[PDB]
């Protein structure tokens, strides 16, 4: 296979500014027959099918705004957006369309750049209703933060956890360009009641030091 | 207008067979390649293979060859992707696309996608638990509350607040597949802390596959 490597993986962009996404192929996509580069760019908007942007490295598909342009040769290619619009958010993929198999790049997420916002960190003990049924879900909420990158570790009686929590992140908020994150720790009722202190440790750019939100079980 | 219409969402058990379809209209079906693309939940696009319906000529990614068969019936303008024996790892969105040979001018037209869920789980309605507001969920006059929507299959659930009256400050998280093979999500909202003991906050949860509908009052 030809490997298609995109840089960067994540691209924060202030609407109105230019953006560029690089795509490197492991082998040349330039045909000796016609001197065309068989490189294609797609955009996949949130919850939608992918859309064709550019083919033959530099030819815009009909209906694609002129702010989108492609350049490059052989193994190195660049998608440029001259002036980014809010509706340009999503994941951009390059594709080898020179030789089978028709491999995609890993994708570059274009997101709205805004001022750094530290998460508001909230912790929820399991409901009495859930505990009665025999399970304890402990939810740590990181609300309205930017950027997306965050580290959440669970500590139970100062013992670091692993393999018993799951994370979910919302798509970038349409109004304020922030993210929210849930970390849910799942224990059986018996395992839950063996321990006192339940702590969510949060690392984020907006926080000067790692932050711990905690409760004592039964309080 | 050119259109590719894919078959509907599929929920299957591991080891079962499956065929999904892509029907092309508004052009001569035999003359363009039909491409198949996999997208696993939250992951990138993966090229699987293609077919020219007129000749039945195929190309496969060596990564998918043996596990899938791509075929076409030119008499009914339909292309197919099929499995003999599904694996849990086949759980993905599958797109078809219209293209030239080698995809040389890109995949210009795409189907709406077919969601395929492969799981040992059976259809199950969720339990809904309050994420109660407290001193542990309040900062700067605003308090966070929510609902945990746990142990459902398959996707999806929808969540509203106060029958659609409350929309501001609502974040409903994408579903996660739990260790159990059942789905879970939370829906959260930030509200004034002064309204916590006076205003009523109810999450309305709908799970259409099981006909489960749950309303949960969230109080401190």
């Amino acid at each position: 296979d030809i490997v298609m490597t995109q840089t960067p993986l994540s691209l924060p962009v202030t609407p109105g500014e230019p953006a560029s996404i690089s795509c490197k192929s492991s082998q040349s996509l330039l045909s000796s027959g016609n001197q065309k580069n068989y490189l294609t760019w797609y955009l996949q908007k949130p919850g939608q099918s992918p859309q064709l942007l550019i083919y033959w490295a530099s030819t815009r598909e009909s209906g694609v705004p002129d702010r989108f342009s492609g350049s490059g040769s052989g193994t190195d290619f660049t998608l440029k957006i001259s002036r980014v619009e809010a509706e340009d958010v999503g994941v951009y993929y390059c594709q080898n369309d020179y030789t089978y198999p028709l491999t995609f790049g890993q994708g570059t997420k274009l997101e709205i750049k805004r001022t750094v916002a530290a998460p508001s960190v909230f912790i929820f003990p399991p409901s009495d209703e859930q505990l009665k049924s025999g399970t304890a879900s402990v939810v740590c909420l990181l609300n309205n933060f930017y950027p997306r990158e965050a580290k959440v570790q669970w500590k139970v009686d100062n013992a670091l956890q692993s393999g018993n929590s799951q994370e979910s992140v919302t798509e970038q908020d349409s109004k304020d360009s922030t993210y929210s994150l849930s970390s849910t720790l799942t224990l059986s009722k018996a395992d839950y009641e063996k321990h006192k202190v339940y702590a969510c440790e949060v690392t984020h750019q907006g926080l000067s030091s790692p932050v711990t939100k905690s409760f004592n079980r039964g309080e | 207008e050119v259109q590719l219409v894919q078959s509907g969402a599929e929920v299957k058990k591991p080891g079962e067979s499956l065929r999904i379809s892509c029907k092309g209209s508004g052009y001569t079906f035999i003359t363009y390649w039909i491409e198949w693309v996999r997208q696993m939940p939250g992951k990138g696009l993966e090229w699987m293979g293609d077919i020219l319906p007129g000749s039945g000529s195929t190309n496969y990614s060596p990564s998918f060859q043996g596990h899938v068969t791509i075929s076409a019936d030119k008499s009914i303008s339909t292309a197919y992707l099929q499995w003999s024996s599904l694996k849990a790892s086949d759980t993905a969105m599958y797109y078809c696309a219209r293209s030239g040979y080698y995809g040389n001018s890109g995949f210009a037209y795409w189907g709406q996608g077919t969601l395929v869920t492969v799981s040992s789980a059976s259809t199950k309605g969720p339990s809904v638990f309050p994420l109660a507001p407290s001193s542990k969920s309040t900062s700067g006059g605003t308090a966070a509350l929510g609902c945990l929507v746990k142990d459902y299959f398959p996707e999806p659930v929808t969540v509203s607040w106060n029958s659609g009256a409350l929309t501001s400050g609502v974040h409903t998280f994408p579903a996660v597949l739990q260790s159990s093979g059942l789905y879970s999500l939370s829906s959260v909202v930030t509200v004034p802390s002064s309204s916590l003991g006076t205003q009523t906050y109810i999450c309305n949860v709908n799970h259409k596959p099981s006909n489960t509908k749950v309303d949960k009052k969230v109080e401190p």
